[PDB]
RNA sequence: UCCUCCUAAAGAGUAACGGAGGAGCACGAAGGUUGGCUAAUCCUGGUCGGACAUCAGGAGGUUAGUGCAAUGGCAUAAGCC
RNA sequence: CCAGGGCUACACACGUGCUACAAUGGCGCAUACAAAGAGAAGCGACCUCGCGAGAGCAAGCGGACCUCAUAAAGUGCGUCGUAGUCCGGAUUGGAGUCUGCAACUCGACUCCAUGAAGUCGGAAUCGCUAGUAAUCGUGGAUCAGAAUGCCACGGUGAAUAC
């Protein structure tokens, strides 16, 4: 690489709010806590929960005996 | 980095026991990752260009190169030799660092991830994804706010098919609707 | 500071800045602060991480931005696929609930251009 | 809307004819002037020609439309354009 | 007045109020050298981005380029840095 | 005579009003001051549940006695700190209560979610000389339901007339 024009590039140690630690080399300036990470995520665990696209026979027959 | 090690164990063993292989040079490896930032408004104002270059230096690792317009078209009112876009190419160690940063910390924040497309592939092993907004990379202070300024990433593997590069990216624990 | 939809403007009060998430208005943000026990006087500026994730799980159990966007766009789309009158007024660009359309209903149909 | 302690509404003639056409199985468009009566689960599988004031417009009843009423699928005021 | 093509009849030359186009300049780099590089056009994917700017890959071989008209030429590049 | 539709449509133009564009305000909490009314197939306490619209049981009252009915601005405490904003409440989606055979065309209200134009309005033009204008709330007729209109009642209450 060129020796001056690039900024710093430090290994910083983030901790997800779910708890997982990650030692990654980047250029933030501080160890920053993300809210969600790729572990204990909705879609990476399988928690996407697609809506029932019309349960109108369940709705009606729930409403009326 | 560590996903280079995870590649050299798990991904290469899964691609060995996925396709019929003799040699370890059949199995593809990702050569490079290229960021593009297609600014296009540098014919109007000029400081947006170097601030978008600063955003690419913030998101990626190294400094972006300002690319020039090759063919001049009046339909976008552009001229030969104008600084019209920006690009970074990361290969090797910094590519593996950016790849683990894309997987681990970036795509979790992509604002209603309903599963990104899998028909995106090229025909010779290239993925291409265009983020609508650059916030999802956490390296921004957010206190600076300029514009939207989204970018796009093009990953180039030496795979031949799209089965090949698609299963190779799926070996890297990729979401893939 | 960083919640699943977008950020929170850190200088406002508690319920006032919690409402800025798409998907929760004022009484429901009041229910969130009741569930965390957070008084409304503290702003988001003072809020350390313990109160932040105690806010995060309680707003996670509530319905949030992206799936609500999907639900409203899908329900409108489904009514339009049906063939009813409500979806038909969603197709044309006129109000759906029986408004006066002789002279008013300008918000649904835009500026008074021609 | 109707209160949900009362239940749904269906006119006696419409109910009896729908039950007769479901039992005997013939799926011709039966004609009615009873737009207000709400559809039921019993009513999928039949095109029905409902009144609108001039003609009987036929609707095919599918899965989704069971909560709505019959008059939602027959536009009364036919408007084509001012120019 | 000068330049390029054709008539010009396979050396040069060769007319008409014959058929066609251009010049009265530019550049201290657009010159010299060393080192490097190879086009045009379509196809696919990709944020704004669109027939068409930017990016990545593929077919294809000079159909591209030459400071400026035409002929000859150019890959060892006379093209580009 | 009967069933359904239409009078409620909608590129458009006008009149009359309500509401906002905010700090002389918004919101939360606490607290004070009236008048005129209306009421029998009606008016509905108190009590049980509901965030609620309400529902259930349900005494009193042909009314100076019961019932709607709690008047709100005001007064006091804190925040908001000049932003399309804790201003605005239009539109839309879901969930509901009530009345009536029936709430889709086309009722009203509650609740949750969203938060449109709007930063005082060109050429013009209107009303008003005092408990008046301006601002604030209540009530009644019509009525199964459905007022931002109409008709009243009152609370704070100006400026100017050379």
């Amino acid at each position: 690489m060129k020796k001056d024009i690039h900024p710093k590039y430090e290994e910083i140690t983030a901790s997800c709010s779910c708890g997982n630690v990650m030692k990654i080399r980047s250029t933030v300036g501080h160890d920053l806590n993300l809210d969600v990470c790729s572990k204990c995520h909705p879609f990476f665990t399988g928690k996407q929960r697609d809506v029932a696209t019309g349960g109108r026979v369940d709705r009606f027959n729930k409403r009326f005996n | 980095a560590k996903l280079h090690d995870y590649y050299k164990d798990e991904v290469v063993k899964k691609l060995m026991t996925e396709f019929n292989y003799n040699s370890v040079m059949q199995v593809p490896r990702v050569e490079k990752i290229t960021l593009n930032m297609g600014v296009g408004e540098a014919i109007a104002d000029k400081k947006l260009l170097d601030n978008a270059a600063a955003d690419l230096a913030a998101i990626s690792g190294q400094k972006p190169l300002i690319t020039k317009a090759r063919k001049s078209v009046a339909g976008f009112k552009i001229r030969q030799g104008y600084p019209i876009g920006c690009k970074v190419t990361l290969r090797g160690e910094r590519m593996w660092e950016f790849f683990e940063r894309l997987i681990t910390i970036a795509v979790p924040r992509i604002r209603d991830f309903r599963g990104l497309s899998a028909k995106s592939f090229d025909g010779r092993g290239n993925y291409s994804m265009g983020v609508r907004e650059q916030i999802i990379f956490p390296e921004i202070d957010y206190d600076k706010v300029d514009r939207v300024r989204g970018l796009d990433i093009t990953i180039t593997t030496t795979a031949k098919s799209d089965e090949e590069g698609r299963a190779l990216l799926a070996a890297f624990d990729f979401p893939f609707r | 500071a960083r919640i699943a939809g977008i950020n929170i403007p850190d200088h406002k009060h508690a319920v006032i800045a919690l409402t800025s998430i798409y998907g929760v208005g004022k009484t429901r943000s009041k229910a969130i602060l009741a569930a965390a026990g957070i008084a409304e006087d503290v702003k988001i500026s003072e809020l350390s991480e313990g109160q932040i994730d105690t806010l995060r799980d309680e707003v996670a159990k509530f319905v949030v931005e992206g799936d609500l966007r999907r639900e409203i766009s899908m329900s409108i789309k489904r009514l339009m696929d049906l063939g009813c009158y409500r979806g038909l007024r969603h197709r044309r660009g006129l109000p759906v609930r029986g408004q006066r359309t002789k002279t008013n209903a300008r918000t649904r149909k835009g500026p008074r251009k021609p | 809307p109707r209160s949900l302690k009362k239940g749904p509404f269906i006119d006696l003639h419409l109910l009896k004819k729908v039950e007769k056409a479901v039992e005997s199985g013939d799926k011709k468009p039966l004609r009615t002037w009873s737009r207000r009566s709400t559809i039921f689960p019993n009513m999928i599988g039949l095109t029905i020609a409902v009144h609108n004031g001039r003609q009987h417009v036929p609707v095919f009843v599918t899965d989704e439309m069971v909560g709505h009423k019959l008059g939602e699928f027959a536009p009364t005021r036919t408007y084509r354009g001012h120019a």
